């Protein structure tokens, strides 16, 4: 679970417009049956902006504009953006859960 | 003259972004006067100072202005 657009020098620093991020395949997942990754953004102060399923897809990006509109005017109330940002997510199916996945960054 | 404040600009910033200035790091305000061109005022022809013979003629401008050359 890491950012590709991540700063050479610094990994905590990402220089591009949207967050590159991309994880990796569950190993188990080619018995399990259909799956999806249920991701969850973090503001900050501890606020999570919101929780996004996301199946078939290893590679998320979040766009600038869900930084700029998406969250800037919902929970802050105001135009503006986010700069420091927590992500993490989990591998979750149906008719059950996984929630060691859950804890990641 | 003119208050100037600049600050850099990375990919985060959008048009509309800057346009509000709120996602940039304004930098402290400088005031300057701009110059004035050099404009002439007056012209006037005189003999050179010279002991023997007959001077050649020298001419004369006065000027106000800015320019350094």
């Amino acid at each position: 679970f890491r950012v590709v657009n991540t700063a050479s020098g610094d990994v905590t620093e990402f220089v591009g417009p949207d967050v590159k991020l991309a994880w990796d395949k569950i190993p188990e997942e080619e018995i399990i049956p259909e799956i999806y990754y249920t991701l969850e953004i973090y503001d900050s102060q501890d606020r999570m902006l919101r929780s996004v399923r996301i199946e078939d897809v290893y590679t998320y990006d979040y766009l600038l504009t869900y930084n700029k509109a998406d969250f800037a005017l919902l929970n802050s109330g105001a135009l503006g953006i986010n700069r420091k940002l927590r992500f993490r997510i989990r591998a979750e199916g149906e008719n059950g859960e996984q929630s060691v996945g859950w804890a990641t960054i | 003259t003119y208050e100037v404040q600049g600050a850099f600009y990375d990919s985060i910033i959008d048009s509309e972004l800057l346009n509000a200035q709120i996602g940039i790091n304004l930098s402290d305000k400088q005031t300057f006067k701009m110059k004035s061109a050099p404009r002439i005022t007056g012209a006037r022809c005189e003999s050179e100072p010279v002991d023997v013979g007959v001077g050649a003629p020298i001419v004369y401008i006065d000027t106000t202005g800015e320019a350094d050359y």
